[PDB]
């Protein structure tokens, strides 16, 4: 069957500059291609069709070329929204077949963290629960640790990270947080800490709030 | 209009269900078959009309048994229907020159 | 409208069996093509069928196990497709797909998030996450949403019925003892809130459950 | 004669269109294609387009983004290149090419430098460059001149309006503060000169100015 080879697996870029996705074939197939996109959490979406025949609806931005066995898709001018995985696909001969995919990225500005920490609710409480959720959003490179303080002491226990992609509005990335206890656990404390380290800082970007 | 440019009207217009049908039934015959490539229809509609005049340039053929069954009856439709078109044309010049020799 | 539709989510027990559902609208020809595709978290698209529901003739990736089976109903323009003896390689979001007959996918479903597991399906509790007395805030203010303890995949988080789409996104689960975890984010100018509501709503397809949590300061 | 003609130079702001033109002679048939061919200083040939003016259509490089419309006028025999929204990596000589439809490039125009870029043209400063009172001078003698401070390029320098061609050869410009400058050297046998006389013709297509400057021994 036909093998359709995309490399690289990763593309980084500049905003506003030129990208271009490469498609091989294991055979001549013509120009019987047809490209994709998909978002984080999305459904693919056509782009090009026949290898350069554009689609109602897809930016003009958007085109493609190529013909036999080389096929290549281009971006004029990167911008936040084209941040998602690029899949070709061949219609030449059964059965279709599909190419392994490229992740397009974009090396924008430098951002700092925006740190918001939230004491558990109230509803939470009552269920015999804590949660302690910190917010580290919005920050560039994705590179960053945080670290949680109980009264002063470093905590490690019952703390669940969790991190988003690349985000297609900004560019950017985020992550929470997340120190789980019981109520009881909750009780015997007064001051919790949210620590974040970031390049953006030689000084980590702190928030806390007494139980009080 | 006499038989022989009826029977012409009926084959060309059966012609072209031969050539509609067969590129339907085509895909669906090659779909399935590795390595198939009459499994989409636009080309395979081209790929019936080559097919129905003769010319098989070769860029496109079945390769199943089905999809090759259907092949000889768009074959045998189109050298049928051209067949049919060339007695007609015969049988008119015929007559024509039946009255010309005043019989 | 959406011209392919299907379930969220479905949940099944190892080696037990599931019939996905594919309902399609909009202009419907004697040449369509419904296609299956299986993606893996992490993984790209792999194709695993084909079925004209005009013929009813359907065929296979041959280079998979066979543990799908393609029908399809025209009277109520549906495609099916059975999953028989399921395994944890089998957890996945499954697409269905629309061809032409011209080669390409022109439209593809929302995706049907399979699990396999023997957990038991669990509802989410959500919890507001509205920011401490004592914390200062800037000409944005963050609010959150705490969807804790649900089982399986997925939910789907939007705030104010989706009018509310700048400034949010929300972070994949965690998962833990079969239980999963997730946060969802919202930024708002500081003077709209909380004058001007804020609410998160939270859809979990697996226990056809969709609640709402008003987002209001800490009494 | 010459079968191809194009502009020496067009100056375009960045943001500006500019709109190159190509005037063919000689014999014309209804399987012409009318090619346009970009290159840019340092850089090898790359395939923009084509069009055939006995039918208008045209077609263009897929590979490439698409800054050029072609058109054409039958009543003048003249080709258009329509060039919209240029940068300056749209600054590159552009030739026009005839091609009999069987698939070669028989004849080329000699090409118009399009230069992209906010500063404002400036027709050149042509200095003489005669030896001093103290040089010696063997068997031949060495003479110039001095192509100073103009914008864009380029400039056509000739000696003698074309009859005086061996021993000459002018250097590439130089650019510094939005000005090029270059100068052009002559050779010819010491006793030829000054009884015979040398001058060197300058050419500004992008000022439409032509001068001319004798070399004569300094007073
Ligand atoms: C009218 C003839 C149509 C030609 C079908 C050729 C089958 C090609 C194929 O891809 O068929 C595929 C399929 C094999 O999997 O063909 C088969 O086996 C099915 C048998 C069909 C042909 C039988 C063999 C004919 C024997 C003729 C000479 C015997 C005496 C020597
Ligand atoms: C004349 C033949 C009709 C098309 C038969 C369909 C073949 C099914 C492929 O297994
Ligand atoms: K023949
Ligand atoms: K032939
Ligand atoms: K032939
Ligand atoms: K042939
Ligand atoms: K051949
Ligand atoms: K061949």
């Amino acid at each position: 069957d036909i093998l359709l080879t995309q490399s690289p697996a990763i593309l980084s870029v500049s905003p506003g500059e030129r990208v271009s996705f490469s498609c091989r074939a294991s055979q001549s197939i013509g120009t019987d291609i047809h490209w994709y996109q998909q978002r984080t959490n999305g459904s693919p979406r056509l782009l090009i069709k026949y290898a350069s025949e554009s689609i109602s609806g897809i930016p003009s931005r958007f085109s493609g070329s190529g013909s036999g066995t080389d096929f290549t898709l281009s971006i004029n001018s990167v911008e936040s929204e084209d941040i998602a995985n690029y899949y070709c696909q061949q219609s030449n001969r059964w059965p279709f077949t599909f190419g392994s995919g490229t992740k397009l990225e974009i090396k924008r500005a430098d951002a700092a963290p925006t740190v918001s920490i939230f004491p558990p609710s109230s509803e939470q409480l009552t269920s015999g629960g804590a949660s302690v959720v910190c917010f580290l959003n919005n920050f560039y490179p994705k590179d960053i640790n945080v670290k949680w303080k109980i009264d002063g002491s470093e905590r490690q226990n019952g703390v669940l990270n969790s991190w988003t992609d690349q985000d297609s509005k900004d560019s950017t990335y985020s992550m929470s947080s997340t120190l789980t206890l019981t109520k009881d656990e909750y009780e015997r404390h007064n001051s919790y800490t949210c620590e974040a380290t970031h390049k953006t800082s030689t000084s980590p970007i702190v928030k806390s709030f007494n139980r009080n | 209009s006499a038989l022989h440019w009826r029977a012409a009207g009926a084959a060309t217009v059966l012609l072209v269900i031969v050539l509609l049908a067969g590129s339907y039934l085509a895909v669906l015959a090659e779909r399935g078959a590795p390595g198939a490539q009459l499994i989409t229809y636009p080309r395979a509609l081209w790929w019936s009309v080559e097919t129905a005049t003769g010319v098989g340039y070769g860029d496109l053929y079945p390769v199943t048994l089905w999809g090759r069954l259907v092949a000889v009856v768009v074959m045998v439709a189109g050298i049928t229907s051209f067949g049919l078109v060339t007695a007609a044309l015969a049988t008119w010049f015929v007559g024509r020159e039946q009255e010309r020799r005043g019989h | 409208q959406v011209q392919l539709q299907q379930p969220g989510a479905e949940l099944v027990k190892p080696g037990a069996s599931v019939k996905l559902s594919c309902k399609a609208s909009g202009y419907t020809f004697t040449s369509d093509w419904i296609h299956w595709v299986k993606q893996r978290p992490g993984h790209g698209l792999e194709w695993i069928g084909e079925i004209i529901p005009s013929y009813g003739r359907a065929n296979y990736n041959e280079k998979i196990q066979k543990k799908a089976t393609l029908t399809a109903d025209k009277s109520s323009s549906t495609a099916f497709m059975q999953l028989s003896s399921l395994t944890s390689e089998d957890s996945a979001v499954y697409y269905c797909a629309r061809e032409r007959g011209d080669g390409y996918f022109a439209v593809w479903g929302a995706g049907t998030t399979v699990t396999v597991s023997s957990a038991k399906t669990t509802p989410p509790s959500v919890y507001p996450l509205a920011p401490g007395s004592a914390a200062q805030t800037n000409s944005m203010v963050t609010l959150g949403c705490l969807v804790k303890g649900y089982f399986p995949e997925p939910v789907t988080v939007t705030w104010n019925s989706g009018s509310l789409s700048s400034g949010v996104h929300t972070f994949p689960a965690v998962l833990q003892s079969d239980l999963y975890t997730l946060s969802s984010s919202v930024t708002v100018p500081s003077s709209s809130w909380p004058s001007e509501t804020v609410t998160c709503n939270v859809a979990h397809p697996a226990s056809s459950t969709k609640v709402d949590k008003k987002i209001v300061p800490r009494d």
